[PDB]
């Protein structure tokens, strides 16, 4: 996404922590899951932590 | 939605190991959870597997779940069969808001050697042809295990309308018997060239044919 | 000051007696208020658990 | 507590590849580290493998340790045998506070073809019976590789009571010979009908038996 506007844009997003790896693999497929986010200022990467809450 | 397909008949000797497969028509098998229910005759079903491999507390460790994404199949597996494992086994899966049940599988622990069924196929009596009715009788006796599949064919072609098939019941000699009655009208009876009753047992087919006069 | 209360956790099929000679209560011991959970000596595998 | 079990002799030709196995009777082999020590004849041991696959400084990378959870056993695999690798090999593991050593494996690099033992069992001399003493002599000779499992059997039953067994020695013909002595009392000698000496070599057993009169 490119912010074409004159004001800073509030970008929000979620990372899903499924109840179990079984649930995680059933929804988003098997294998190690990984989400990265990057800009000029901000950079951060995320891996899901499945488990019971 | 989709449909699940298990074999009708599975048999093995005590202590041996069976597998009951369950194949999904549409959609991957690993896109939702699969169950395995068991129904011992005369009792409600109980669940021996959930989330495709998980045993409820109180289910012997010989039961296992599995998922083969290549064949799009989910497979129950029973090690060291007991005599109390003889039941019907239904697989189950899920879609948008739809709960799909497998056809059911009859698991037989062999207590006597297998015996192919004996088929005796009768035409309609001329007296019923006077009542403007027509009924075909396919009598199936002395088979073990107690699982059969009855298919009728109108001269070369499956006919499923008007068929009534009995659930196999044990005879006097610890072998199973069944019946299958195809209902027709005399105009359809004299119409075709021949009528057949196909009984399928343990992967073998015994076909018998009858004809007008 | 602090008042302590048991949480009533019960473990089955794993080793709960982890200790070391670094926390030495006349022998290899561990923190009084914790439990060093280990794999079962029989099968070397730690199952997924849920304690609440 | 538990115990580790090794084979008595592992044999192969120069340059070939051996694997010495070390099976743990109780508890997982994987629940602790497994060490391998090497005792060259008449000298103190050194270590070859620690933490089940790690080699210290100066050990040829041919030596490779492994672990098998299914067989519940370890493995010491040597590639490209050299005549300097002939020694005794002990695995080692550990429990709560107790370190358990394996039985020992006699690694032999073949320099001649395998020879089966030549056994001869002498009963007690009647002169000896005058001293109220009984001595049975089981003499083994001309086997290769040198490793022997002597089992004494009074009339059907294992007797490890009075046995004293020499460690094999290099014969003049570059083969191995050893002796056994079951010390008894003339009552026990005259009690049972037969006293056997069973020698086991390459999983192949030979029985020589004596009897009074």
């Amino acid at each position: 996404y490119k912010n074409t506007r004159k004001s800073p844009a509030l970008i929000v997003w979620g990372i899903h922590h499924s109840v179990s790896t079984a649930e995680q693999t059933k929804l988003y497929g098997s294998g190690n899951k990984l989400v990265t986010v990057g800009s000029s200022n901000y950079q951060q990467s995320f891996v899901p932590s499945p488990g019971a809450r | 939605n989709f449909m699940l397909t298990q074999p009708h008949s599975v048999s093995e000797s005590p202590g041996k190991t069976v597998t009951i497969s369950c194949t999904r028509s549409s959609g991957s098998i690993a896109s939702n959870y699969v169950q395995w229910y068991q129904q011992r005759p005369g009792s409600s079903p109980t669940t021996v597997i959930y989330e495709d491999n998980q045993r409820p507390s109180g289910v012997p460790d010989r039961f296992s779940g599995s998922i083969d994404s290549s064949s799009n199949s989910a497979s129950l597996t029973i090690s060291g069969l007991k005599t109390e494992d003889e039941a019907d086994y239904y697989c189950q899966s899920y879609d948008s808001s739809n709960v799909v049940f497998g056809g059911g599988t009859k698991l037989t622990v062999l207590g006597q050697p297998k015996a192919a069924p004996s088929v005796t196929l009768f035409p309609p009596s001329s007296e019923e042809l006077q009542a403007n009715k027509a009924t075909l009788v396919c009598l199936i006796s002395d088979f073990y295990p107690g699982a059969v599949t009855v298919a009728w064919k109108a001269d070369s072609s499956p006919v499923k309308a008007g068929v009534e098939t009995t659930t196999p019941s044990k005879q006097s000699n610890n072998k199973y018997a069944a019946s299958s009655y195809l209902s027709l009208t005399p105009e359809q009876w004299k119409s075709h060239r021949s009528y057949s009753c196909q009984v399928t047992h343990e992967g073998s087919t015994v076909e018998k044919t009858v004809a007008p006069t | 000051g602090i008042d302590k209360e048991a949480m009533g956790f019960t473990y089955s099929g794993i080793r709960t007696n982890g200790a070391t000679s670094a926390c030495r209560r006349s022998g290899s011991s561990f923190y009084a208020e914790m439990k060093w959970l280990l794999s079962n000596t029989d099968n070397a595998a730690f199952p997924q658990m849920t304690k609440s």
